[PDB]
């Protein structure tokens, strides 16, 4: 029980899903044809990985996942790739014409022609669950499909599953790899439309990831392949609580309680350590102390911002591999003193800590060194508002002149939807300001 | 995705024929239409410009139109004249005599239905049509007058598809027909309202490139058209080979056109050298970048230093270092920050394709949306007003039924277009 | 205490129903407005193109009138 359904939307959502499911298979020992020689219960079972894999009578372990895109070329690569035998053809849904980087086409003109079919495939997956926990939705902010169609899907999921929880994994745009000049528009529109339908969203800043790959992995010009492989390690760390079980393993829902103090404030900042190449790790055994310390370096954040200039409302450390409580205690004790970690005065307990004993794994031919221990930190800091500020400024510059707006209006949108989306962003920036203010 | 290609009039069919030549070799198609290439990358997107017929034969999705039988006979005889579908030749008899009114209203109107039947036939067979591309000149009669009439009729039947033109502006340095400013203005008035993207291919700049840069004493139409084919192959690279940026006509439009009327692009190609200078100058990414943004390399007679870029697309082709490209493009933006509008962040996009054009190790193509284009329109307006001031030749036009103020309508509209560019060139972010 | 326990459970049910109801209605009304707005943008553009076809035919009639002199 406690099953989770994954929904991968648009190019970024699809390609990141491919990276994730390959990593999951390696972690659980599932083969590219779905066989899992380790699994003794055939046809079913209530094991931990069953939260993400269903089983067929023949012993196939099938991702509880839907890939959807408005054009075919990206999902076509899944249909013909190493793990093509892993998915049933109906879990891969493609259109003929994409959103053209236009939220309006994704939410309306094109999306409305495939939404019912997508919601149908999802129902079929939900019907195979005994205790469906919720959804994980992977998408870009900038794409026409990642923004517009993802919004439509989320609104539809609220209608069909009520309060059932929906978590987002979102790619925040960066000029170093951005495919469209209008991505700030699509970003604000999808964030406005989705804010009240999402329980918790993990933002990944492409520029942050881009820089980490360049600096820590020694890749001069990172590609999506480099970025997604790193992203997948963060995703694996967050879901590892659900796919494995350990005496010190703590569930992601217990983290969510600590991470979301108010409905709208549901955007944790992620970090991950160690990020190091085989060459550098050859002569360097990284201790719990070193990787814990790295979580508080501004340059290791998955979104570009400065948490020293903000206040923490929560820190959750998800350790995995060779880690024992004594070492964690000493590590945090050190960090508390040598660092300037400021918590709001309304949060009595700021740290939550768990250990998953499953060691980190890496895909052969990847860029990450294989390490004995790793840590992922999810924190809720007001500093993440800096990312909203930067987006909103790019929006305002273009919108003041109505640049490109005719593309959205021509597709059926009104200007009011723009300024409504922008005003919502203004309130969000203010909300992050007020939670940080000391109590009277 | 599929694109339907239409080419009208002398110029349109000349540069169109060259376009099919150049890209057919890039993809490995001989004049018989058989595939003879060596990499699966050539066939990935082959269906954008080619239908597949029984026997693995690839036929251009191209329609050939002209009021004059002459020019299409010769296209049939030129290289690759046999790879075109025969029923897709739609030709008249009278000819247009460089008379815009004949192409748009009388002679061209009688033949437009025949073209529409072929366009429906071709769009019928498309899995998911993306839109149309048209080659023509603005100075003649058929490509000009009947060219814009086709766009009008096609837009009626396919209102939600992309309309893309390659428009050759007149220049007295290359033609001596004195009414070309009339014909260009009457059609610039149609393009400003009925196309989504227009590449402005200016015979003035083409000639200047051959004289000053290429050191060609007396350039010919063969020369001018080699620059065009090189350019057209460049601006369609990202549509014909697997990529991510500007992968289709609509994504290109959404990235290049911030306001509906300002959809006139100025292209540029590089490298460009004279025979003597090619030996003592190795082509590098810094050399390609500098040339790309130099006014000497613009396919439209405009100095970008006289206006400001709203949007820019840059396509590099060849084996090079992605990192070098990223650095070279940031540096040029840095040094020339004053020439990019600040109210459109990150308005320069760059693509890299692995396969080079044939004959070069490296090439770079430039697609600029710049307020400096207004210099091109100001030039035509200047010649239009000189002619119209003394009402030279209108009885040829009014004799087909046209009204006088229809001329002043076009001129006035083109004037508003110039002011529009000035309005956004002078706008600031504060 | 028992009246209050039912009160609370029924309020939880009502807030979830109202959440579904508003999402349902907001979505419905947005699909509706977009349909109208996009169809009107196309009608406008097509109405304009035909107004040009009208002028062309008038340009043809005009040619014959001068043609009888
Ligand atoms: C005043 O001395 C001149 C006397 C003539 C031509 C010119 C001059 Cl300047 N030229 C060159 C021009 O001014 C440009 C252009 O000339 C031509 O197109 C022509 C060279 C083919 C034209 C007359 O202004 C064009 C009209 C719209 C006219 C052109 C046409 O009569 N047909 C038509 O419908 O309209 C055309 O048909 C092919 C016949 C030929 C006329 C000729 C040769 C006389
Ligand atoms: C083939 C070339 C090679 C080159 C190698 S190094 C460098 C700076 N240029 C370039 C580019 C060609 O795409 C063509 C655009 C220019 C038109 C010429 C083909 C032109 O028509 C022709 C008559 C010439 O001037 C040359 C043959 C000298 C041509 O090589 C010049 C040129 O820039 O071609
Ligand atoms: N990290 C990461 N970002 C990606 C990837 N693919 C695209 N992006 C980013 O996502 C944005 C573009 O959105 P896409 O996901 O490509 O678009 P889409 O959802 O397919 O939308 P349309 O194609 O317009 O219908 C840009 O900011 C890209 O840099 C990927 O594999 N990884
Ligand atoms: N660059 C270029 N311009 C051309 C070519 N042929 C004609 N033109 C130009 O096109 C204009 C006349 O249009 P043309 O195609 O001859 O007339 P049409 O047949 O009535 O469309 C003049 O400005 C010519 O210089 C050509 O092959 N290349
Ligand atoms: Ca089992
Ligand atoms: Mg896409
Ligand atoms: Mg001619």
């Amino acid at each position: 029980m406690r099953e989770c359904i994954s929904i991968h939307v648009g190019q970024a959502g699809v390609q990141i899903g491919n990276a994730c499911w390959e990593l999951y298979c390696l972690e659980h020992g599932i083969q590219p044809d779905g066989q899992m020689p380790s699994d003794k219960t055939i046809g079913g079972g209530d094991d931990s990985f069953n939260t993400f894999f269903s089983e067929t009578g023949a012993g196939k372990h099938v991702p509880r996942a839907v890939f959807v895109d408005l054009e075919p070329t990206v999902i076509d690569e899944v249909r013909t790739g190493t793990y093509r035998q892993l998915f049933h053809p109906e879990q891969l849904i493609t259109g003929k014409e994409d959103a053209a980087n236009n939220y309006a086409r994704g939410h309306y003109t094109i999306g409305k022609e495939i939404i019912d079919l997508v919601l149908d495939r999802i129902r079929k997956l939900a019907d195979q669950c005994t205790g469906l926990q919720g959804f994980l939705v992977f998408h870009s902010f900038g794409g026409g499909t990642g923004s517009g169609f993802t919004s439509l899907l989320m609104e539809r999921l609220s209608v069909d599953y009520g309060k059932k929880s929906k978590l987002e994994f979102s790619i925040y745009p960066a000029p170093q790899v951005s495919t469209a000049v209008v991505e700030p528009y699509n970003s604000i529109l999808t964030t406005h439309t989705t804010l009240e339908h999402s329980d918790c969203a993990f933002m990944v800043d492409n520029e942050a990831i881009y820089d980490i790959c360049r600096r820590n992995l020694d890749i001069e010009r990172p590609t999506y392949t480099n970025l997604n492989r790193l992203i997948s390690q963060i995703v694996s760390s967050i879901t590892a609580s659900l796919r494995f079980d350990g005496a010190l393993n703590v569930d992601l829902t217990e983290f969510q309680t600590n991470l979301v103090p108010y409905p709208r404030i549901h955007f944790p900042l992620a970090t991950y350590a160690p990020v190091i190449s085989a060459e550098k790790a050859y002569h360097e055994q990284l201790s719990v102390a070193e990787i814990t310390n790295a979580c508080f370096e501004p340059a290791n954040q998955m979104v570009k911002c400065d948490p020293r200039h903000g206040k923490y409302m929560a820190c959750c450390l998800l350790y995995r591999g060779d880690v024992v409580p004594k070492d964690v205690n000493a590590a945090i004790a050190t960090i508390k003193t040598k660092r300037s970690i400021q918590f709001v005065d309304w949060c009595p307990t700021g740290f939550k800590v768990g250990i998953n004993y499953q060691p980190p794994t890496v895909v052969p031919g990847g860029d990450l060194a294989k390490v004995q221990r790793a840590v992922c930190m999810l924190s809720n800091t007001t500093a993440i508002a800096e990312a909203w500020a930067r987006l909103d400024h790019k929006f305002d510059l273009m919108y003041a002149k109505r640049a490109f707006v005719h593309w959205y209006v021509g597709e059926g949108m009104e200007e009011g939807e723009f300024s409504e989306a922008r005003e919502d962003m203004a309130a969000l920036e203010k909300d992050y300001e007020e939670v940080g203010v000391d109590s009277v | 995705r599929e694109i339907v290609h239409i080419q009208a009039g002398q110029c349109g069919n000349q540069i169109g024929a060259k376009f099919w030549e150049v890209i057919s070799d890039e993809h490995g198609i001989d004049p018989t239409g058989s595939y003879h290439g060596d990499s699966d990358l050539q066939l990935e997107r082959i269906n954008v410009y080619y239908n597949e017929a029984t026997g693995n034969k690839y036929v251009p999705r191209a329609i050939l139109v002209d009021l004059e039988p002459g020019t299409m006979d010769s296209v049939r005889s030129g290289p690759f004249g046999q790879i075109f579908r025969p029923d897709n030749f739609v030709f008249g008899q009278s000819g247009a005599g460089n008379n815009w009114a004949k192409g748009h209203y009388t002679e061209g109107a009688e033949l437009v239905d025949s073209v529409l039947d072929v366009v429906r036939k071709e769009s019928e067979s498309c899995d998911c049509l993306q839109g149309f591309q048209l080659t023509h000149s603005l100075g003649g009669g058929t490509g000009s007058g009947m060219g814009t009439l086709l766009i009008s009729k096609i837009r009626e039947e396919y209102p939600d598809r992309i309309m893309n033109t390659f428009s050759v502006m007149p220049s007295p340095k290359v033609s001596d027909t004195v009414v070309e400013p009339y014909n260009a203005t009457l059609s610039v008035h149609q393009l400003v309202e009925n196309t989504d993207e227009t590449y402005c291919i200016d015979n003035e700049a083409l000639y200047d490139i051959c004289f000053r840069t290429l050191k060609l004493t007396t350039p010919t139409y063969g020369d001018l058209n080699h620059l065009v084919s090189a350019t057209m192959s460049g601006v369609t690279t990202c549509l014909r080979f697997p990529g991510q940026l500007n992968a289709d006509l609509r994504k290109l439009a959404v990235n290049m056109v911030p306001f509906p009327r300002l959809h006139f692009f100025m292209p540029g190609f590089a490298p460009l050298t004279s025979r003597g200078s090619q030996q003592y100058r190795a082509l590098t990414v810094p050399e390609l970048t500098q040339q790309m943004f130099d006014s000497k390399n613009m396919m439209a007679a405009c100095d970008p230093r006289h206006g400001r870029y709203l949007t820019v697309a840059a396509i590099f082709r060849g084996r090079m270092s992605m990192k070098e490209v990223d650095e070279q493009m940031l540096n040029v933006q840095n040094k020339n920050s004053s020439y990019f509008v600040e109210w459109i962040p990150n308005n320069v996009k760059t693509a890299v394709c692995d396969i080079p054009p044939r004959g070069l190790k490296m090439s770079a193509t430039f697609i600029g949306n710049s307020t400096a284009i207004q210099e091109l329109f100001k030039r035509i307006s200047e010649q239009f007003t000189a002619m119209f001031r003394r009402k030279a030749f209108l009885h040829w036009y009014t004799g087909e039924g046209m009204d006088e103020m229809e001329f002043t309508e076009a001129e006035s509209n083109m004037n508003d277009l110039v002011s529009e560019y000035q309005q956004y060139q002078d706008a600031t972010a504060d | 205490k028992r009246e209050h326990e039912r009160e609370v459970i029924q309020k939880a049910i009502e807030e979830n129903n109202n959440f579904i109801k508003m999402a349902k209605e907001k979505l419905a009304q947005k699909m509706e407005s977009n349909k109208e707005n996009r169809e009107a943008h196309l009608a406008a553009m097509l109405e304009r193109l035909q107004e040009k076809d009208k002028h062309a035919e008038e340009v043809r009639k005009n040619k014959e009138l001068k043609e009888e002199a």
